[PDB]
């Protein structure tokens, strides 16, 4: 009777997690579409630009910062940007002085952003790009994105989408395992 | 000429986030910061006692510094600064499981070794012009995670990235984003 009465409460929890597991499942695929479906598209658009402004090249920097290769850095030739039709001034690292141009001469770029590894933490990425995430609304918002060019703005959603798609999957491993340490101990109850 | 002020950036920071405790934050955001956050100042980061991941990314950071005085740092992330030397990190290795610093200038791959718990690197387009660093590297005995892609030395190479990057690494399970694959180890095995 204890055994049972444990295996009901377990259930019940298992039941409600189980749930938000699959909420957050759904919202992965959601996420992975996001990236994946950009295709090259934006790519494209990001190499038909040539010269992209200052706005457009923050939302290329977080997509960098994924990548790890040659970023800029504690704001080496780094000077305040004006956005929109607002005289305002802000602190950043600024854009990578030559990152850009190896990444662009390679055709593998399509081949580096369509493919990406699962279940990646990216603890390293993330503190980088923490400072991004609080400025986001800033530079990072779709309405300033797409003002920019139409491309700019997939490329902001490309590395936006890329970041939700981390967060669902580390919530889906480490709730999920709650979820499944406690599945596992109601399957040797229920086999006891 | 010190535009930024991680204090200044941290008040606007804490402002922003609108939390009241200055260090209760897993995850500090300071990302893109306008103007740029140019060298980070280690007595006020140290207040951030219960942070996780560490958000720095997209600014002008020359340098490391302020390691000590960190508990909880897992995932120092600090991609598209100005970086030039891995360094400065004793106070976090103990913690650290992954470090994000793609789009730097870093050539050298000297001071990793001290991330004895380092899991995951990322370091795409930075400098690096020899594989000479990952000798280095490969002393860290839980990296399963590396991305190398846009570096110098990978387009010296001639030759696959995927394959010739698991080769390299024994320890590495995944590789500029890709999984283990047995055919990708019969490559390497041929190669």
């Amino acid at each position: 009777k204890q055994c049972e009465i444990q295996a009901e409460q377990i259930s019940k929890e298992k039941e409600e997690a189980e749930r938000e597991l699959e909420a957050a499942l759904p919202a992965l695929r959601r996420a992975q579409e996001a990236v994946d479906s950009i295709e090259s598209k934006d790519i494209v658009e990001l190499k038909a630009n040539k010269k992209p402004l200052d706005i457009i090249k923050y939302i290329m920097d977080a997509v960098l910062v994924f990548f790890k290769a040659r970023l800029i850095p504690i704001q080496i030739e780094e000077r305040v940007f004006n956005k929109k039709e607002g005289k305002a001034v802000l602190f950043l690292k600024e854009s990578y002085d030559e990152s850009g141009i190896q990444t662009l001469g390679d055709m593998n770029f399509m081949k580096k952003l369509k493919e990406f590894e699962k279940d990646s933490i990216n603890e390293e990425t993330i503190e980088l790009l923490e400072p991004y995430l609080n400025q986001s609304e800033d530079w990072f918002n779709d309405t300033f994105a797409t003002k920019a060019s139409k491309a700019a703005a997939g490329i902001l959603k490309w590395a936006f989408a890329i970041y939700e798609y981390h967060q669902k999957s580390k919530i889906v491993k480490p709730k999920r395992i709650q979820v499944a340490i406690a599945e596992g101990r109601q399957a040797i109850a229920l086999k006891e | 000429s010190k535009g930024t002020t991680c204090q200044k950036a941290i008040v606007n920071w804490e402002a922003a986030n609108p939390g009241k405790n200055p260090s209760e934050a897993e995850e500090i955001k300071l990302i893109f910061q306008i103007p740029p956050i140019e060298k980070m100042d280690g007595p006020v980061l140290n207040t951030l006692t219960k942070c996780k991941k560490l958000s720095l990314s997209s600014n002008s950071i020359d340098k490391m510094i302020s390691l000590n005085m960190l508990r909880n740092l897992e995932i120092l992330s600090l991609s598209r600064n100005v970086i030039k030397k891995i360094s400065g990190l004793e106070d976090i290795g103990g913690t650290l499981r992954q470090l994000w610093l793609s789009y730097n200038f870093i050539e050298k791959l000297d001071g990793l070794n001290n991330c004895s718990v380092l899991q995951t690197l990322y370091i795409g387009n930075n400098r690096i012009k020899n594989w000479e660093e990952l000798d280095k590297l490969k002393d860290l005995p839980e990296l399963e995670n590396v991305l190398f892609y846009g570096n110098p030395i990978y387009e010296q190479v001639k030759e696959d990235p995927k394959l010739i990057v698991l080769k390299k690494l024994p320890t590495l399970k995944n590789v500029d984003g890709y999984i283990i694959d047995d055919s990708v180890l019969e490559k390497v095995k041929q190669i």
